[PDB]
Formats: C-alpha cells, structure tokens, sequence
C-alpha cells in the first residue's frame, strides 16, 4: 500500500494517540457483537451471549491487543504487508479458514472505533487514509 | 429482523442527532466520496469539494429518506418503493455501494454521538442500514 | 423482485430438473466444498468425499427447501422462517457463504440444463437464489 | 496463483476446447444481463434493453473476445498475474473506476458459461481449479 505523505501524516498523527490496551479489544468485541457469525471462531473465549458480556470479556480484550499489535506492525511496513502478514495469513486462511470478507469487516469496525474515540478529529480525509490502510491489511492477510 | 430492541436503539440515536441529521448526511457522503472514489462516478455533475452546496443539499435528501424509513420501519419496502426504482433501475447503483455509504453513515454518527454509539446501538444501526440497503437493492431481485 | 417473468423461468427450470433435484443439490454442495474450502468448516462431522451418503442426503434436504421456497414464492419469508433461525442463530452461517452456494447451485444447473439455461433463465434463477439467501440471512438484520 | 499439476491439467484440457470467438461475448453479455448495474459502463455499446438485444449485440461479442483474450494471457502467466494485468488494472481501477467486486462477478459468470458449454465435463474438481484462476485474475486487476 502506498499512501501519499498527507495520508501517512493523517494516519500516524492519530495512531500515536491510540490507547493500545483498549482499542484492539473494542474493535474485536464490536465485531463479535455486530457480526455474530464471527463468534463461531471464538467458542473458547467464554460468555459472548450479550454485548456487555462480550465487551467485558477478559479474553476478547486480551486478544484484541494482539490484533491491534498486528495493525501497528503493518503500519510500519506498509510496503511489505505481504511479507509482514505471511504467517498470520497461513493461520487465518489455512488453519482457521476464515472467509477474507471478515478481515474487511474487522478493518471497518476498527475505523468506527477510531471515529468514536477521536470524534471531529477523525475527519473525512483522515478516514480516507485509514480505509486505504485496512484494505491493504485485509488484502495481505488474504493472500494465502 | 428489526426487533423492538433495535427500533428503540435507532430511535434513540435519531433523537440525539436531531436537527443535525442533514449535515451529518452531507458529511457521510463526503466521507464516502473521499474514502471510496469509485462512488464519485455516480455524481459526475456534482461538485464534490468541501462546503459544496450540492453535497449539502443531497445530504439532507439522504437524511430525510432515512428518517422516513425509521418513521415507517414496519413497512420500509412500501415507504422506500420509489427510491428503490430510482437507485436500481435508473441510476443502476452497484449493490456494493450501499455497504460503503452505510459504513460512512455509521462512522459519521460514531464521530458525533460519543455517548450513544455503544456496541449495542452500533449493532442496531448496522441492521437498520442493512435493511434500508436491502430494500434499495430489492429491485435487482 | 420476483416478477411474473422470473417465476415462469424458475418454474420452467424446476420442471426440467425434475426428480434429479436432490442429486443436483448434492452435486452443488460438493462443488461448493471443493471450490470454497472455507465452507467445509460448517460440516466437520460430515464425510465430504465423493459418493458420500451424508452429502447425498443433505443435497436432498437443500433441494427440498428450495422447492418449498418456489412453491410458496410469494411468501418465502414465512416459508423459510425456521431455516433462517437455524442458519443465522444456531449455525451462525456467514452471509457470504450463501453467495457461494448460490453460485454452485447455478453452475450445477448450467451443467445439466443446456437448453434451459438461457441468459434470461440464468438471471431469473440468480434473483430467485438471491431472494432465498436474503431470507436466510434476514435474522442477522 | 499456484495451481497443483492436477488443477492445471483440469484447466488447460478444457481451455483448449473453448470457442475463443463466442465464450467471451457470452460471458460479458450474461454479466450485463444478470447484473444490470454493469451496463452503466457500456452506454456506448448500443441497445442493451433485453437479453436478446444484449446477447446479439455486435459490440458485446466483439468486446468479449478481448476479455477472453485477457484470461488466456493470464492462464499463461499465472505466476505473474500482477505484472500481466498491470495496465488493465490502471484502466479499470483508475480510469473507469469499476468496483473490484465486479471482476469477481465476471469471473463467476465465466465459470457458469464454461459449465453450460461443457456440461458433465466441467466436473466439481474442474470447477474448483477454475475458481482459483478467476479469483487470482480478479485479484490482479484489483491491485490498482
Ligand atoms: C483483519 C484483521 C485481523 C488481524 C490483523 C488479526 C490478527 C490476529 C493475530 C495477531 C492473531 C494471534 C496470532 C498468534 O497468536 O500467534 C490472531 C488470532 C486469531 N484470529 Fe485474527 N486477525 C484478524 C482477523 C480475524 C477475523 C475476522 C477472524 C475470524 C472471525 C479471526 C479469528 C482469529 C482466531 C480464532 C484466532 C486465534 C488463533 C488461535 O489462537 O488458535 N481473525 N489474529
Ligand atoms: C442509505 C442508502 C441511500 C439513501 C437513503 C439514498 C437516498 C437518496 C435520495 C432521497 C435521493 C434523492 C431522490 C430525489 O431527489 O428524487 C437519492 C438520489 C441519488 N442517489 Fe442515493 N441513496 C442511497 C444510496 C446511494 C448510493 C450508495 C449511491 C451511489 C454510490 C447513490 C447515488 C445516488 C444518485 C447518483 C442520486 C441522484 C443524484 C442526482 O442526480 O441528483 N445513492 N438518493
Ligand atoms: C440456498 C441456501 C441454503 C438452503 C436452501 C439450505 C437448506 C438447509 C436445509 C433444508 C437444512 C436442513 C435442516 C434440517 O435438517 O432441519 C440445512 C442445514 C445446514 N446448512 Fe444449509 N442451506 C442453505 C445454505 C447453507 C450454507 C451457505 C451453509 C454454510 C456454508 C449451510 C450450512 C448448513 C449446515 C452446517 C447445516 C446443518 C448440517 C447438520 O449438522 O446436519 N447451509 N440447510
Ligand atoms: C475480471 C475480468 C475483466 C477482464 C479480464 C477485463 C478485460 C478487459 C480488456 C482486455 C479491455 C480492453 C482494453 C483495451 O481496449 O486496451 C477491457 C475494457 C473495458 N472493460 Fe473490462 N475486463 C474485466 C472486467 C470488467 C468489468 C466487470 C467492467 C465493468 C462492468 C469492465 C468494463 C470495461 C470497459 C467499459 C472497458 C472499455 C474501455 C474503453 O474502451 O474505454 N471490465 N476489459
Ligand atoms: S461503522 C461499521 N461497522 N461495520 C462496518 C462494515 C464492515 O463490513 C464492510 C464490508 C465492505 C465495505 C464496508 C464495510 O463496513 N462499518
Ligand atoms: S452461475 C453465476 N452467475 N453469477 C454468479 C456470481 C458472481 O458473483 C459472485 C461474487 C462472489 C461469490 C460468488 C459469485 O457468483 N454465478
Ligand atoms: S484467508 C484467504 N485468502 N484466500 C482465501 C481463499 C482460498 O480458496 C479460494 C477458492 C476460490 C475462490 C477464492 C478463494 O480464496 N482464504
Ligand atoms: S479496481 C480497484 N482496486 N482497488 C480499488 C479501490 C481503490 O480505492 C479504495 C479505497 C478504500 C478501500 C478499497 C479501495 O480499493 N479499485
Ligand atoms: S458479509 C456481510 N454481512 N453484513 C454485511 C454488510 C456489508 O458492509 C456493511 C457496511 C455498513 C454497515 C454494515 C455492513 O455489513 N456484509
Ligand atoms: S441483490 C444484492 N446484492 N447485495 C445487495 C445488498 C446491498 O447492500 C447491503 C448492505 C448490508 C447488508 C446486505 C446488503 O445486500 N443486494
Ligand atoms: S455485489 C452483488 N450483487 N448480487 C450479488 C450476488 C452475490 O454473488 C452471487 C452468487 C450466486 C448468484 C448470484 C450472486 O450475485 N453480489
Ligand atoms: S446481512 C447480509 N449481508 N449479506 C447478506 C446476504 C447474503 O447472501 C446474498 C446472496 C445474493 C444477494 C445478496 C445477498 O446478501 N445478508
């Protein structure tokens, strides 16, 4: 993925302000709540029977941090997203068999989380840059 | 399929938005045009720059359509009848674009309703918008 | 939205298929499992090899569901009610999978109805299957 | 895209039997007829007001040959689909602004055309190999 300097600025300025310990779990939790068929892959996480149960689930948040960790790593290697997500691709595609459509759903739910957190600060152009980033990431995970 | 809980949630979000609905509608369109440039080809004659009165006026039309939908939520197919004909038959709007605009409409609300955009409300608005979009593409089925 | 012309077309295809419907249903499932392996994770306990009686029996159930849908085409939501609950709530079937199976169901018919699979019939079956799929995923909205 | 030897056999044996002068136009025509929003991109082709008009339209068939020509070229360079569809990507993405979802629709309509033509000969495994091919092609066109 190639972002113009202004798109990288847009993305990077915001990212440095992200609470890496919460946003990841909020994105994953909202995915499980908004698109319930994704819960099929987390039978081991426990109680996911209500929004509150999901959101307040220790495993959901603990797992979201890894996800957010993955996006951060991606952000750093936007030129080699294929190489970067190589192993994650094998895992989700070959082992888990997650339909790639869901990587796009998670990327977009992330975008909603960022808008929620930053408000007026997540301007239309800032969103446009982030859409390019999640598309690139979803694409890299999908290569397998 | 638009259970009482979802209606309650969508009605609560609608209330908080209030008189800003048209402006938020305009904002979602801008978000869509900037994030998904392919959608711009449906508005060749519109000026899509920021502050564009054409986008502001259309945002109000979109918001008004969405409010009429929630106002007659138990009969959206009938209420959204003429708009389905317009979008599928005349404009030939690609089904995928409804998903893109819906995503932008949600993002806009998220950025304006800190308190209201809880995971539960988000799920309810998502289903509300998916219903509207399914009605707007029903003429293709 | 399932106009008289489409009904006529889907009823004609149904007739030609006739007693082979279940076998074609089994074939579409195999086509789906082979072409889209992700779908296999919903049938962990099924043996999916060729000639599998489990796939043959399920093909018949799928064909029977599709026939009941065309038989009550003007009220598919009611007719497909219990199957929507099953697929969305219990099995948590990903919406995208309905598109995959629909594509395989069409491919199967194409491979068996040389005469019947004209561009017009194909458009009608496509809309018929999109309607069924929209009903089967309505519980998510 | 990497096909196993048996998937390449499956694909190649059938392809050599394809009527390169008709299948391409049949795929494009069916796309315009089944997914009418795609007609928005062919306002210049003329009468596309009915299935017969579309299917019997000289421009639709003439254009389908180019499309089929593109798949054939892809088939030959399944290892460098990115390089192969580079210019076509710029055209459809940057110039025409076609949503990539439609490249997947066209690939699948092609698959239906092949099944129609070959019948019992387009077995489930033969279809599986072709699905891998159209996905790879759709992906290459989408890179821009
Ligand atoms: C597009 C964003 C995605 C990213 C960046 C991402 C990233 C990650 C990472 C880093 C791991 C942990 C790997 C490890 O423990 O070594 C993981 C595991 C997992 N992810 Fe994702 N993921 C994404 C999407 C998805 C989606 C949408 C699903 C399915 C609904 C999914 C289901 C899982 C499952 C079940 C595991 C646990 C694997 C295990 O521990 O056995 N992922 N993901
Ligand atoms: C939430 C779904 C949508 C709603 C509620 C909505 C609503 C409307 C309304 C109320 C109008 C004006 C009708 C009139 O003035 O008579 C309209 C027109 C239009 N819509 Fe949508 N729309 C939706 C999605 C879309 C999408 C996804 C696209 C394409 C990307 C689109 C493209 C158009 C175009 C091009 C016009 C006509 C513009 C003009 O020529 O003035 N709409 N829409
Ligand atoms: C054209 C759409 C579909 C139709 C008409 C259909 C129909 C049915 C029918 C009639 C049953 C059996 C219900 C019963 O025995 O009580 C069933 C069960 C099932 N379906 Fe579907 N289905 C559809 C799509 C799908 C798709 C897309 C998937 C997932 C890829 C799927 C996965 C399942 C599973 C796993 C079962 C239960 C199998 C078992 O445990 O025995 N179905 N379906
Ligand atoms: C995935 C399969 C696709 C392939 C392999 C393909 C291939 C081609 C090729 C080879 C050309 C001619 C390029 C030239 O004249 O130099 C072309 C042109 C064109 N295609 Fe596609 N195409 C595909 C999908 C699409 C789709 C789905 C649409 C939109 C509905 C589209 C719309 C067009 C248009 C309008 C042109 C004409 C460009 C012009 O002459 O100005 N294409 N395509
Ligand atoms: S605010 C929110 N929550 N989910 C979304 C979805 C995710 O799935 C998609 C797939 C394709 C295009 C757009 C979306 O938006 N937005
Ligand atoms: S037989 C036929 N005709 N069209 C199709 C479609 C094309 O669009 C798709 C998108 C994603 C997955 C499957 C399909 O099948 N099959
Ligand atoms: S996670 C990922 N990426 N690609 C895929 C699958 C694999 O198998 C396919 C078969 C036919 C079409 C598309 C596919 O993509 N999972
Ligand atoms: S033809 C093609 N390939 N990619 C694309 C677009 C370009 O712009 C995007 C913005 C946000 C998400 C995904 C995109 O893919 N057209
Ligand atoms: S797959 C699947 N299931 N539901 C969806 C849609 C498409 O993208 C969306 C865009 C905005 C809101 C909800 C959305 O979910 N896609
Ligand atoms: S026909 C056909 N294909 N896709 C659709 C609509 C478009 O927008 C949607 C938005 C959300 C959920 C489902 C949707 O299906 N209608
Ligand atoms: S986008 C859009 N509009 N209609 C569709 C569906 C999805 O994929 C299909 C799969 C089988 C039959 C018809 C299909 O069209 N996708
Ligand atoms: S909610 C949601 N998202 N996508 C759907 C269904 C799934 O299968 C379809 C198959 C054809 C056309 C539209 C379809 O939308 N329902």
């Amino acid at each position: 993925v190639h972002l113009t300097p202004e798109e990288k600025s847009a993305v990077t300025a915001l990212w440095g302000k992200v609470n890496v310990d919460e946003v990841g779990g909020e994105a994953l939790g909202r995915l499980l709540v908004v698109y319930p068929w994704t819960q099929r892959f987390f039978e081991s996480f426990g109680d996911l029977s209500t929004p509150d149960a999901v959101m307040g689930n220790p495993k959901v948040k603990a797992h979201g941090k890894k996800v957010l960790g993955a996006f951060s790593d991606g952000l750093a290697h936007l030129d080699n997203l294929k190489g970067t997500f190589a192993t994650l691709s094998e895992l989700h595609c070959d082992k888990l068999h997650v339909d790639p459509e869901n990587f796009r759903l998670l990327g977009n739910v992330l975008v909603c989380v960022l808008a929620h957190h930053f408000g007026k600060e997540f301007t239309p152009p800032v969103q446009a840059a982030y859409q390019k980033v999640v598309a690139g990431v979803a694409n890299a995970l999908a290569h397998k | 399929v638009l259970s009482p809980a979802d209606k309650t949630n969508v009605k609560a979000a609608w209330g908080k938005v209030g008189a800003h609905a048209g402006e938020y509608g305009a904002e979602a369109l801008e978000r869509m045009f900037l994030s998904f440039p392919t959608t711009k080809t449906y508005f060749p004659h519109f000026d899509l720059s920021h502050g564009s009165a054409q986008v502001k006026g259309h945002g109000k039309k979109v918001a008004d359509a969405l409010t009429n939908a929630v106002a007659h939520v138990d009969d959206m197919p009938n209420a959204l009848s003429a708009l389905s004909d317009l979008h599928a038959h005349k404009l030939r709007v690609d089904p995928v674009n409804f998903k893109l605009l819906s995503h932008c409409l949600l993002v806009t609300l998220a950025a304006h309703l800190p308190a209201e955009f809880t995971p539960a409300v988000h799920a309810s608005l998502d289903k509300f918008l998916a219903s509207v979009s399914t009605v707007l593409t029903s003429k293709y089925r």
